[PDB]
């Protein structure tokens, strides 16, 4: 039902661990999860090297539930293509952290580095520390991005949030930095604090709720209405902004849809 | 006085190939230099020297730098490439394109991380150009088409000296028989450089606020241009309406862009808002940005490795059978900044000097070795110093301009006896390596 | 007294590199401060006088001058090499190019200080000055 | 006929002076080209003056206003 | 030095069908008979051709190396890598679309090709084109210069001296050491410098008042003149629109008054390439279906017109055209990348991703149009295939093309697939037609066709003797198909052996070595005319960049080159 990992060597480098899933823990002998691969440099290395195991996988990934307690501080690639199933890091982490995810959750108990949640398609994530930036970003040189899913970023997250975001949702309970939703096509950015500016440019389509205060506003937004919304909480009383007047605009049956920005 | 013509001068973007060298008798002494810029001259007057490096030089341990021979250099290189874990090898902008082959075939077999100097120039640009694409052109094109040129955070009276005389502004080019007094030049950056004093328009924007400088001229574009502020970025409307009308009027256009938007706030998204403007332009005019690129050959970098591994730059080549690319995890700085690395190598660049301090203080902590022709900083705080050929005096190959079009360049002078260049180099790396069987 | 600052190129900068970066053509072309005449005064900085620009991640004695380049109210500028690059600081917003153009300076009138050579800048800040 | 002095000082070797200048632009740029002569050749990356003796010289100024830092000196009163 | 004992032979050229024959290749050169030092292959019960010879596909260039920027979303996608992980050789495959250079030789080293002729390539860009092919792995490689928007062929057809303009294209030829001649969008890529394009066949470029019917015409006879090898490869006007079948015949007709002199076996005088993409037909996107009953019914009448067909495979892929107007009007359409590179005085460029997914009526039709060519075709020795990689697909595809011509379970399978199956089968034709083409039949198109019309079938692209020894075997026997037409799939993808000249490179579908390639030009001997040469010289003074000395790619930066030579 659940595993424990444990490290018990200190990598001088950083850890590509990958194959730190459920998909791949699942239905596993203890002797098979330890030598699972797993790079360091331009080495390889066996998982067992680096951790110590004590716990019974399930038959399925929707089953298994991974439980990492060392200082995997610089560990990267945890999540990677997670499907179902559960993992916590109870530390901080490092990059790429529920990559391409599909399903299930990651708990990291700490902090993060960047390119959180990068191509999500769906599950959650919790991090209760401070992400860096692209949380959600698109990988580069792409265009459909994150899909779905949930990201709760309970600290200061950075530039590059829900860049060419497709649909889902990025909630920041701290504040942000520079270029929210650029590019972006649909879903919500919901960030709770101070934001630099930039939010919103060059969207399309999509939403951005914000509670803090813009303090540089783009010009390609306009005010026209104030709406009471409930996003994450209750009436707020919302004034949105209307589209990036300066980005071409998908037309819907009988009306132009613009990317609306609220604000508090 | 065996006067050369169509030699290259080495430096700067536009890889002039008009120059005219009078070589001595003996052809190994350059006595005038004809139709180059001054940063030029210096360069081959410093090429033709008679006092340059021909041997190695390593550091013993009382902290002096003694020479030895080059197949004990590289020995040495080989063995420390094969020990290490995650070599990384930087440089690149100042190379023919057959060392930056050799040198990706060398890191194919060692495993390491191989970068260039994009990643801290115009590597936002290729993020942006991955997000939106590349409208672009040659530089034939602007000097025989262009009825408007815009000159986006550039400088080139000080960057790239000779880009107006040549390509840009002042050529009497086919269908622009007027030459200048029919081209509009506007020049934007907080400061009044000196392409603002020849220029004849001129928005001075604060620096930093040219994303929103963009957004307040595609909404113009985009036709509602009534919705601007009164002001934008410190620009005022009625400049940009002026300026906007200029643009939308032009018969053929073209952007040039650079540290300005490459190294402030919103990296890539400078670059990427201007590429969306020059895409929102090409529906009513003719318009083609394109990237103020630094090196001679820095755009072969991204060309070679492109045909080799499909990635511009930054590099991840530690599976061995698969590389990868992101630049926030995988470029130089990043790495030296989280200590992700295991050997520096200084290959045509100067990293000590042109890196921020923290970083070297990072890097430092590892073996450092410096293949360049003369002494710079890295060579001053390496742990050997390689000598090699300078591309365009003591060796020819072919280079990439600005916007990717390839010169040959010409030898002009024999190097030192003894000295050997990057690619024969790089080769005997690669060859030594195989022998140690890895 | 935030007083944004530039790093930038300048073709006596360039000459001055193939001269060689440890001559003393590089020293004068790069250990140049030029900002504004406005802000000199009000600064009380002397024209041509050595000033400590001490950024977040660290410090530089460089010579202060007015540039021809007229830097609007509120701006400074280092011609780019060792100088500028001991007091860039080093954040990259995850895209490798490191903040070159536009960070928060404090400046220092500070005279009867010397120049550091680039030689003993980077050898210094490495730990490796033997001279 | 005027005399033009250029700084070499400050010279960069931009060669937006060769370009700029009309006498200069005569052989390559006009139909059946009266005079070949030309006033300025950036020679050891500064602008040199073969026009010695100031004969080909007609105070265009076009000179004087392409170097973008000033560094060309036209004098309009005889040598 | 080798003998493949006891395999199928399928030669075209000779007319050979599932003999049992023997080739001896000895030092590179197909030879009747070799002693008993030679090493033998005991290819029983297996299929034997040629080195296939592939005559359109742009695996090089600055097109291709814009592509590979533009595009790194093309290497790694949703997490894994979509060109597969493999290091059979000794480097690396990187790529799905627009493969790297290595993985584009070992590509077609497994496929069994030997020779790719890497079609556009701007004169002034030769360097560039001549670097990525000493990358190349093993395939013997030449490129073809642009000229059909060259303003030097814009004012010799203008001012109509073929002399002049022969040996301009000599000089040309001689200078970026190409095979042929490409028009690419006649005239309007020119018209694109200024933000036009040239949307029907007689309107007049942009201050030169000539058409593309004119420079057409004055490139054939120019061609014809020289006795070049290949001949004027086309592309043709209004590409990617609707209803430009009738300017599709409009501008095929413009060879009805020549004939192919040469000493070089070929008997096209034109060779218009991706049909299926000037097969149209209809006004807009909704009424929409298949003129390739009439692209063909003309191309079975007249023999002096060769063709190809631009197949889509239905995936995923970024278009390469050197024509402008065509890429951006597609990223008009679709809002996806654009890049456009202008070249000086010569061509165009656009490079835009696209999606030719299985969910559109649109792509359905334009995948049934390639099949009603190829099936409408009575002499298939005139119609060939490519798929104008990778403008309607990677070559990697290939073999998915040979399974729906050879297979009409094939093409059920995937008209089932597809989503507007009705709507697929009502404007077009694919859906009832029984022809499936033989093995005879695609050995003939994919080997004899191309070699053939390059009027170089004298070495590549046929066993008989004194050809050049590249041999590619197969894993299919010929007595009975499979049934299965994934199994063709794979025995067209991976081939049991394949040789060039005499070295063995590939077994069982893994690389073995790579010996080194050839790059083929052209070497027309002829006494320069001073007219030509004062306007190159005067031209270049006044217009390029770059200078006459150091246009010319040196004659170090060629690899390999084997001339083809020419007089007057
Ligand atoms: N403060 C500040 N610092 C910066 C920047 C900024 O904007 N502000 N910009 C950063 C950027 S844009 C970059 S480009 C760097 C640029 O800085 P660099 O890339 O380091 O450029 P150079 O210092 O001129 O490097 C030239 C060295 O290569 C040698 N060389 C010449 N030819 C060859 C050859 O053929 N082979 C080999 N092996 N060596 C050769 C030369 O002798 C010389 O030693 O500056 C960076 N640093
Ligand atoms: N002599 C010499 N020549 C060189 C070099 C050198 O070091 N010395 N370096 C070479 C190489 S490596 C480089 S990459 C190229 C690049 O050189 P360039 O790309 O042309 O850029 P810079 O010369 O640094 O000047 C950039 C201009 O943008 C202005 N700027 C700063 N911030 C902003 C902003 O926020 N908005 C706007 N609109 N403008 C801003 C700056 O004031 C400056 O005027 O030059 C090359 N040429
Ligand atoms: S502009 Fe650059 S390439 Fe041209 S001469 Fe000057 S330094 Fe050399
Ligand atoms: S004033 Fe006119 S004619 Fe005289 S040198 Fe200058 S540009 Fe030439
Ligand atoms: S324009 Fe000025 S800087 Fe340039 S070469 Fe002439 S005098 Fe010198
Ligand atoms: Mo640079
Ligand atoms: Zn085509
Ligand atoms: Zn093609």
């Amino acid at each position: 039902e659940t595993i424990t990992m444990t490290l018990v060597q200190e990598p001088e480098l950083f850890l590509e661990c990958y194959s730190v899933t459920p998909d791949l823990f699942a239905g596993k002998s203890l002797a098979e999860i330890a030598d699972l691969p797993a790079h360091e440099g331009k080495i390889q290395w066996k998982l067992g090297d680096f951790f110590k195991f004590e716990g019974k996988a399930g038959e399925t990934a929707a089953d298994t539930k991974i439980v990492v307690n060392g200082n995997v501080r610089r560990m990267k690639r945890f999540g990677q293509q997670m499907t179902a199933g559960e993992i916590i890091i109870n530390s901080d982490a490092d990059m790429y952290i529920g990559g391409w995810m599909k399903g299930g959750k990651i708990t990291v108990k700490g902090n993060a580095d960047s390119f959180l949640g990068i191509a999500m398609e769906g599950g959650e994530i919790l991090i209760e520390g401070d992400a860096q930036n692209h949380v959600g970003s698109a990988y580069r040189g792409d265009w459909r991005g994150m899909s779905g899913g949930l990201i709760r970023v309970k600290g200061k997250a950075g530039n590059d949030i829900g860049t060419a975001m497709t649909g889902g949702t990025i909630i920041i309970e701290g504040d942000a930095f520079i270029h929210v939703l650029t590019h972006a096509e649909g879903g919500t950015v919901i960030i709770k604090g101070d934001v630099e500016g930039r939010v919103g440019g060059q969207m399309v389509k999509g939403d951005a709720y914000i509670l803090g205060n813009l303090l540089y506003p783009l010009p390609g937004f306009k005010k026209v209405a104030t709406v009471e919304k409930e996003v994450d909480g209750a009436t707020y009383t919302f004034d949105q902004f209307i589209g990036d007047l300066g980005e071409r605009k998908e037309k819907k049956k009988g009306e132009i849809i613009y990317g609306n920005i609220f604000l508090k | 006085p065996k006067v050369i013509e169509n030699v290259g001068c080495p430096y700067c973007g536009c890889s002039c190939d008009d120059v005219r060298i009078t070589v001595s008798d003996d052809g190994k002494d350059i006595l005038e230099v004809e139709n180059v810029c001054a940063i030029g001259t210096e360069i081959f007057k410093h090429g033709c020297s008679k006092d340059r490096i021909r041997l190695p030089r390593m550091r013993q341990p009382d902290g002096s730098m003694k020479d030895i021979s080059y197949e004990e250099a590289i020995d040495w290189t080989a063995r420390h490439l094969l020990k290490a874990k995650k070599p990384l090898m930087y440089g690149f902008g100042s190379t023919n394109c057959e060392g930056q082959a050799a040198a990706a075939r060398v890191m194919e077999i060692a495993g390491g991380m191989l970068d260039n100097c994009a990643t801290i120039c115009h590597g936002p640009s290729f993020l942006a150009i991955f997000d939106n694409g590349y409208p672009s052109c040659t530089l034939g094109e602007v000097k025989n088409r262009a009825d408007v040129i815009v000159y986006w955070g550039s400088n080139p009276a000080h960057a790239h000296p000779r880009h107006m005389s040549r390509y840009s502004i002042f050529p009497r080019g086919f269908f622009t028989g007027k030459g200048q007094k029919k081209r509009t030049v506007i020049v934007i950056d907080p400061r009044f450089t000196d392409t603002a004093n020849v220029a004849d328009y001129h928005l001075q924007v604060k620096q930093g606020h040219d994303y929103e400088l963009f957004n307040a001229f595609r909404m113009v574009i985009h036709g509602h241009g009534k919705d601007l502020p009164d002001e934008v970025a410190g620009i005022k409307k009625e400049t940009i309406l002026e300026v906007a009308e200029i643009m939308k009027n032009a018969r053929f256009g073209t952007t040039f862009f650079g540290m300005g938007l490459t190294h402030t706030d919103g990296r890539n998204h400078n670059i990427d808002i201007a590429i969306s403007l020059t895409r929102d332009l090409n529906k009513i005019s003719k318009w083609t940005i394109m990237a103020m690129r630094g090196h001679y050959n820095i755009a072969g970098p991204g060309v070679v490795w492109s045909w080799t591994f499909g990635f511009p730059y930054c590099l991840d080549l530690t599976k061995q059978n698969h590389a990868h690319m992101n630049p926030g995890e995988t470029s130089s700085v990043d790495m030296a900044m989280r200590d992700e690395v295991d050997m520096f190598i200084n290959i045509g660049t100067d990293a000590a000097a042109h890196f921020p301090i923290p970083a070297v203080k990072q890097l430092k902590k590892h073996p450092w070795v410096t293949i360049d022709p003369s002494i710079n900083m890295a060579s001053e705080i390496s742990d050997l110093h390689i000598p090699v050929c300078i591309c365009g005096v003591d060796v020819g190959g072919i280079v990439y301009r600005m916007d990717n079009v390839p010169i040959q360049f010409r030898k002009v002078i024999e190097p030192p006896e003894g000295v050997m260049d990057d690619e024969t180099l790089l080769n005997k790396i690669a060859d030594r390596m195989e022998e140690l069987k890895a | 007294k935030t007083l944004n600052m530039i790093t930038q190129r300048a073709v006596e900068e360039g000459i001055a590199m193939e001269i060689g970066k440890t001559s003393r053509q590089y020293f004068d072309a790069c250990s140049i401060i030029e900002m504004n005449e406005q802000d000199m005064k009000e600064l009380g900085i002397m024209k041509n006088t050595n000033v400590r620009v001490k950024s977040e991640s660290g410090e530089v004695v460089v010579k202060a001058v007015v540039g021809r380049q007229t830097c609007y109210p509120g701006l400074c500028h280092i011609r780019q090499g060792v100088w500028a690059n001991q007091v860039v600081p080093p954040r990259t917003q995850s895209t490798g190019a490191p903040q070159y153009s536009g960070f928060p300076v404090t400046v220092e009138p500070v005279p009867n200080e010397r120049l550091k050579t680039a030689l003993e800048l980077v050898q210094g800040a490495v730990g490796m000055w033997k001279g | 006929a005027f005399a033009v002095h250029v700084n070499m000082e400050r010279c960069t070797g931009c060669n937006n002076c060769v370009v700029a200048c009309p006498v200069n632009a005569l052989e390559l740029n006009t139909v059946n080209p009266s005079s070949t002569d030309k006033i300025y050749k950036v020679i050891n990356g500064d602008a040199v003056i073969l026009d010695v003796k100031h004969e080909l010289c007609a105070g265009c100024g076009i000179c004087v206003d392409a170097c973008p830092y000033d560094v060309i000196q036209l004098s309009g009163q005889p040598p | 030095e080798l003998l493949i004992k006891n395999g199928y032979i399928f030669d075209p050229i000779s007319g050979i069908k599932g003999d049992k024959a023997d080739i001896a290749i000895k030092d590179g050169k197909i030879v009747d008979k070799v002693s008993s030092k030679a090493q033998v292959i005991d290819a029983s019960g297996k299929t034997v051709m040629s080195g296939g010879v592939d005559i359109h596909t742009h695996v090089s260039g600055p097109k291709v190396n814009t592509g590979r920027m533009m595009r790194p979303e093309d290497k790694f996608f949703r997490g894994s890598y979509r060109g597969g992980i493999i290091k059979q050789g000794k480097r690396m495959e990187m790529g799905f679309s627009i493969p790297s250079t290595y993985k584009t030789g070992y590509a077609y080293a497994r496929m069994g090709y030997t020779f790719t002729n890497e079609a556009a390539m701007p004169p002034l860009l030769a360097p560039h084109v001549h670097e990525e092919f000493r990358d190349t792995p093993i395939l013997d490689q030449a490129a073809m210069p642009v000229f059909g928007n060259n303003w030097f062929c814009f004012e010799y057809i203008k001012n109509k001296e073929l002399e002049n303009n022969a040996a301009y294209v000599a000089w040309l030829l001689n200078a970026t050491k190409g095979i042929g001649i490409k028009v690419v969008n006649p005239g309007g890529t020119e018209a694109w410098a200024w933000g036009e394009n040239c949307t029907t066949i007689n309107d007049p470029v942009p201050y030169f008042d000539i058409t593309p019917a004119e420079i057409v015409k004055g490139l054939i006879e120019t061609n014809e003149y020289l006795g070049l090898p290949h001949s004027v490869h086309i592309h043709g006007n209004n590409l990617g629109n609707p209803g430009n079948y009738k300017d599709t015949l409009d501008t095929l007709r413009l060879a009805e008054s020549y004939k192919a002199k040469n000493k070089f076996g070929r008997e096209q005088v034109l060779h218009n390439t991706h049909i299926q993409f000037h097969s149209y037909k209809g006004t807009s996107w909704a009424d929409f279906e298949s003129g390739a009953k009439e692209i063909m019914d003309y191309v079975n009448a007249n023999k002096n017109i060769t063709c190809d067909i631009g197949q889509v495979t239905l995936d995923e892929t970024t278009t390469m055209t050197a024509d402008g107007p065509f890429e951006y009007h597609l990223n008009q359409l679709n809002h996806i990348k654009w890049a456009n590179v202008d070249v000086e005085l010569e061509t165009g460029s656009g490079v835009v991703p696209y999606i030719y997914d299985k969910n559109i009526k649109v792509c359905g039709i334009q995948w049934a149009i390639g099949l009603e060519l190829a099936l409408y075709a009575k002499d298939l020795m005139r119609v060939h295939i490519t798929t104008d990689h990778p403008n309607a697909g990677p070559f990697t595809r290939y073999p998915c093309v040979i399974k729906w011509l050879m297979s009409e379970k094939a093409r059920k399978a995937t008209l089932d697939t597809m989503k507007w199956k009705d709507k697929v089968i009502a404007a077009s034709n694919i859906a009832s037609m029984d022809r499936e083409l033989g093995l005879y039949e695609i050995a003939m198109m994919t080997r004899a066709g191309p070699a053939k019309a390059l009027g170089l079938a004298a070495i590549y692209g046929s066993l008989v003797k004194g050809a050049d020894g590249n041999v590619a075997i197969y894993n299919l026997d010929a007595n009975d198909l499979p049934s299965d037409p994934e199994l063709i799939e794979a025995a067209f993808q991976n081939t049991a052996y394949t040789i060039k000249e005499g070295v063995v490179v590939v077994k069982d579908g893994e690389i073995i070595a790579e010996p080194h390639k050839y790059t083929l030009w052209t070497k027309v001997n002829m006494p320069e005319n001073a007219q030509v040469m004062h306007d190159i010289k005067e031209k270049f003074t006044k217009n390029y960049t770059v200078n006459l000395e150091n246009y010319a790619v040196f004659d170090e930066h060629v690899h390999n080159p084997r001339a083809i030579e020419l007089d007057v």
